[PDB]
């Protein structure tokens, strides 16, 4: 619902140090807005 | 934005009206949350951190101190109290219909739409005296639910006026004058109890109380005096307990009457010699009487 | 049937259990040898038994209440219940499209899901068998794609016919109310009623 | 005797006047009902 | 007595207003109380705002009034947006300390009478107040 | 209660703005409440800024509007980077120490009709409130 | 199988046990004789019994541990259980390489060690045969340089076969279930099980 | 939980600067909450910082950014060596009493867009904050 | 520190750690003189530590110990220490609190608590008839650690969610002066508001079960 | 753990400071760690009169890798290095414990030479540093 993020330095590439935080973004990347209008569009010419 | 109590300001709303008790003189609030807790020491483990969880809110006490106001608005609390209304006239009846308290709802409202807003209250206690001073009644309430709002019902035309005048007590029975009176105190009450709700079905939701039941209702008073007889042999002022008086209460503005009281009494040798008299009504006597009247 | 409850009457909400008890019941016949084995042998239904305790009661839902004892009694019906703390959706789809084979028994059942299902049972899940009232609880499960397997305790009451489905959802226990035969309930002062409390025992 | 009164909406037509509020409004910034996973699959 | 006759309506600016009131007889001899709509019929219903209890005082609006669905006791009254704008353009400019949006404008009474002699051929107030405007930004 | 009428928003600078709102008839019969889209076929939202609540105020946009499902009973309303950036311009130069990036921006107004009327009413004011910018380093 | 611990399920914090009772049943013929003699004689097993007590648990350990308990019951098999306070080391070293000579009966083992092991027991430690699920509690211990004399209690259930196995390390009790037939479990209000205890028996 | 977008950061002088990160969508209908890998597919991110916050104020430098490990939602941003002394050369002189080896430097956002969905595109300021130089005595 | 330390932190240079679950049993013994002039002193011999106790609230912060000890007697002499000793004292400086670096706004105060419960195991037994008794032993109960925070009430919006009276959970919370840090990575917080003059905040601060060791350092100035 | 370690340098004693590093993965509870290959590492550090970037320089360390397979690192000073310290830190012996005395400032990195010709570097630690005197030869 709400969606974390955690972000910690980077040392050599892959590697990484324990040094942590975290984001805690109030709503989900995967909710949609007036996307929705252009996407039943779009199924409506699929269909 | 800060907030300041010098600039608050309290509605009381009810059967879809609100009421602006402008002259408040004081006010004092909490607000709390229950939480349950344990530490599951374990030999396995003997962990050091806690594991507790909040569940409720807590039932706040509200209290308040209010000045007289000519337009009386106040009388409405004794309304709400219990007692029956017959114009001005306030009665209590001997025995009652009630089983829950009358629930009313309170906002507290602040500039910067900073407003606070309790939703099921009622009230447990009125109590004031006639002690020489500008006479300042207290409130005691209890409210079962809180939140923060960000708005609040405007109320303007019922809006409590202007005090009214200072003027000194009389106590009386039967039309005699009662000599060297100190000081009268009453007090009445509403004694409620919260009905406990929760249930396993309010797992992981936050609970509140929502229903109480009245247990009792209590008229009472006190009255201060200095001791004197009349010649030394009398005996209508002696230390016994009379039964069965008439008493009247009163202001240039208010009145109350019990038509049979029973009272104790006991004496203090301070230095001038001091007699309290505690004052109940009998269970034979009749409605206690309450008037109000306004200045001119 | 159901037993009222704040989902049924969220208005009462007094109604809500205060706490509840399930309990087992494995009638077992049982000794110690001195050489220190032990020994049992199994008669008998397992049964459920539940408990239930309510507090002080106001007189509206308690009418609501006794409106619902009475007909119970007048009919001779049975209590369904439902129990909050099992209440989670975990699997879900057209259970009418299983398949159970006929002719399974003892305690294993095994499924094919034809792939409809969507999501698995836990340990200590519910389980029914759409023909029949009992209530089983999960021990085990496995997966082999479509086929499922469950190890189910008590032991089957009945042999698959071919024609049961599976329920994992909504399981109401059918009861009925063995303490009912001295019932009542004090009446306060205050005007609220005290001490119920009711002891149900499943029946099929 | 006793007078209960309410807004007149624009939606409701008429009907007598009751003692509670009759519509919500529900706002947001998203929604939260549909996945990208489903809207793509739908779409695609 | 004036504590529960009263009601203070808050206006806004550039949209109309209106108002739908259910009238019921109740007694509360029996818990819960008695009720009943009452039959409105040979009933009608005045009223209008003005700047000042002054008796020079400007009328400000007169109420649309009109009973509806008698039998249930229903009646409406409501302003137009000309009303609205009139009284949003001369009621006071002093902003309300905990609401700057809205100011005053005035008193107001709704009186309502019977129109056939029935018991009586008679009026009674039901309802009074002021009322205040809440500016508004969009047309 | 009341309407709780009042609601403010912030909008993030250089990145284009969008809410959403449903409007349900909802029935409390059972504990899963009887929630019910209304119907928005023949219905239109308006709304607009200004820099203060005035007659000759400055109009800083208007929102952009439309309805996504009429059975769903949802609209929406949105501003475009080209509107947010003209607002960010013309709110005030304050910051506060602790929140340095929040600007007061102005006052809002939503408001909604039918489009065909119904005469005795034809329109209500939604929602208002104001408007905060939020200053971003990016586009 | 083996019961479920913070050592299998380390998540599951609340699951270790909050109190135990390690308790020796030993039955006898006892006498009184009017010279004052007491007799004792010893017949039939000893036999260990565990009493254990848990702290409250959430619902979702509960089920975990209810789910185990009936998969229990349905096989009929045995709850194998480790003591933590004993299973703390102090014996290590490649305990295959000991070697017990065949033939020995009553309460003293010895053993050649090799030199293999490392440190020694200590009094009150606990001690198993490989072959044979019964425990026993070391009274003594004597070392003569690789050489061990232990004296246990309670004597010797077997003759060594003379391939046994010591174990000084992970010892498990095999038990059975005195509960099973009445178990039951209060949901607290708020939310939690209380009193979760369990009276283990030793089986042989 | 805290819906905390806003995060300072710390870059040293002389020596290039890398930050990972890992999206995780997180469920409490059901306890505990459960914890998913964000697929990233097709997401982009970009930011940039700026000495203030003002719309004049110069860039000092822009984020290389990458997708890392799609189906794991990690990805990462870094900043050169070169930018490293722009920030050190731009920055204050005027020390930190908590940590006299800090100097303040500028604004940051790193902006995210995805565009996954019908070949449309939308964007939010997913973290937000200040940037500081730590100083080196080893060069 | 040392107090710190005999409390029973883990201690890794002048950082100290609470270990999420411990080895200990009986609390860490230590012994105490209380000395003056004319070899006039007293002597206390078994000691543990009960409590560590301060505030940041807008003063010299003044650390406040609680401890227990088992027996007393006076005595002639005592043993002479003179290298370790404790130093000049710090100068002051103002309190910070924040999480994941934001700051809060409008501080009032910080107050801090740390605990050792114990009980001593009462040894007295009919072998001591007619000698005086003493305790001797003592086995630790619990440790705690929680602090309190007073504030102004503020909000940035009205409509604003995030500094609601509602109680967050698994917060990351941190304070510090110049000189002292106190970290919990991960902290349950409740809410209390006081319709004082001014409307006043309260925030009882505690622990979750899955929290990592909070952290405690020292600095000291140049 | 954050970066900030301080030292404390005996005088005119040589000094020497041991380090290994590792991989962790608490997904294995407990926590796993194992020590990581330092195979192509190397060490640079130097201790400076301050932060200023204009600061002096006072001394630089010496350092070596001493087992890639355990992960194992190490750090000295010879007592020469240490005497030039301690004619030149600061001499504002504290009136009650005079014994520590402040010198510097220091950071030590590492440079990740690897095959591929990528490098990079990170700070590995960075702290003020003391020195004790030394009353006795």
């Amino acid at each position: 619902i709400v969606q974390q993020i955690l972000n910690i330095d980077d040392t050599t590439t892959t590697a990484s140090k324990y040094p942590k935080y975290t984001v805690v973004l109030g709503n989900s990347i995967s909710s949609i807005t007036a996307g929705e209008l252009t996407a039943a569009v779009e199924a409506s010419a699929g269909s | 934005y800060y907030s300041l109590m010098r600039e608050s300001k309290v509605i009381v709303e009810y059967d879809g009206r609100a009421f602006h008790f402008d002259a408040l003189s004081n006010y004092d609030v909490q607000t709390s949350y229950e939480e349950f807790k344990t530490l599951r020491r374990t030999i396995h483990r003997r962990t050091n951190y806690a594991d507790s969880v909040i569940n409720a809110q807590t039932p706040s006490s509200i209290s308040l101190a209010i000045n007289f106001s000519n337009t009386l608005t106040e009388a409405n609390f004794f309304e709400w109290l219990g007692f029956d209304r017959k114009g001005n006239t306030f009665l209590l009846p001997l025995y009652s219909n009630n089983i829950e308290p009358i629930m009313f709802n309170i906002y507290i409202v602040n500039k910067d739409n900073n407003c606070v807003y309790f939703e099921n209250c009622y009230v447990s206690t009125v109590d004031f005296s006639l002690d020489k001073n500008i006479p300042i009644l207290n409130v005691g309430i209890e409210s079962g639910k809180f939140s923060e709002v960000s708005t609040y019902r405007e109320a303007a035309s019922i809006i409590q006026g202007e005090a009214m005048s200072y003027s000194p007590v009389i106590v009386s029975t039967n039309g005699n004058i009662l000599p060297g009176l100190i000081s009268a105190s009453l007090s009445f009450q509403q004694q409620c109890s919260w009905r406990e709700d929760k249930s396993v079905f309010d797992i992981n939701k936050i609970y509140n109380n929502k229903r109480a039941y009245v247990n009792e209702m209590n008229a009472s008073a006190t009255i201060s005096l200095y001791y004197l007889k009349r010649f030394a042999g009398d005996m209508v002022y002696n230390i016994e307990p009379e039964t069965d008086v008439p008493l009247n209460i009163r202001n240039n503005n208010i009145s109350i009457d019990f038509p049979l009281a029973r009272i104790s009494k006991r004496l203090n040798f301070s230095d001038v010699y001091k007699v309290e008299w505690d004052i109940i009504p009998t269970a034979s006597s009749d409605p206690v009487r309450i008037d109000f009247f306004g200045e001119i | 049937m159901r037993l009222p409850d704040p989902y049924t009457n969220p208005e009462l909400s007094g109604l809500g259990f205060e706490s509840v008890n399930l309990i087992d019941n494995d009638p077992v016949i049982r000794d110690e040898l001195p050489n220190g084995k032990v020994n049992e042998v199994k008669v008998s239904a397992q049964y459920w038994g539940i408990n239930i305790s309510y507090p002080e009661l106001f007189p509206d839902e308690y009418s609501v209440l006794d409106a619902f004892i009475l007909e119970y009694k007048r009919t001779g019906g049975y209590i369904d219940v439902i129990l909050p703390q099992y209440e989670a959706f975990r699997v879900r789809g057209n259970t009418n499209l299983v398949n159970i084979p006929a002719g399974q028994k003892g305690s294993n059942i095994t499924m094919d899901t034809q792939g409809v299902l969507t999501g698995i049972p836990k340990p200590g899940d519910l389980f029914k068998l759409s023909n029949h009232p009992k209530v089983y609880k999960i021990t085990s499960f496995n997966r082999s794609g479509n086929s499922w397997s469950i190890n189910v305790y008590p032991d089957l009451f009945i042999t698959t016919t071919g024609a049961e489905k599976p329920v994992f959802n909504g399981i109401l226990f059918r009861t009925k109310l063995m303490n009912g035969d001295a019932f009542g309930s004090t009446l306060n002062n205050n005007g609220t009623y005290s001490g119920i409390s009711l002891n149900l025992r499943e029946s099929l | 005797k006793i007078i209960v009164q309410q807004i007149l909406n624009i939606d409701d037509t008429t009907t007598t006047a009751s003692k509670y509020p009759k519509y919500t409004v529900v706002l947001g910034n998203s929604i939260s009902s549909i996945t990208a996973g489903e809207l793509t699959a739908a779409v695609e | 007595s004036t504590e529960n006759r009263v009601i203070d309506i808050v206006v806004d600016e550039k949209v109309p207003y209106g108002l739908i009131m259910q009238f019921m007889d109740v007694d509360d001899s029996v818990y819960p109380p008695s009720e009943i709509p009452v039959n409105l019929t040979g009933y009608s219903l005045r009223g209008t705002i003005k700047s000042s209890l002054d008796e020079n005082a400007e009328t400000l609006a007169s109420f649309t009034t009109s009973i509806i669905d008698a039998a249930q006791g229903a009646a409406a009254i409501s302003l137009s947006v000309a009303d609205v704008t009139n009284i949003g353009e001369k009621a006071s400019k002093e902003r309300d300390k905990y609401n700057p949006r809205q100011r005053f404008a005035g008193y107001y009474d709704i009186l309502m009478t019977r129109d056939v002699i029935g018991s009586e051929v008679s009026s009674f107030r039901i309802m009074e107040g002021k009322v205040y405007i809440s500016d508004g930004v969009t047309q």
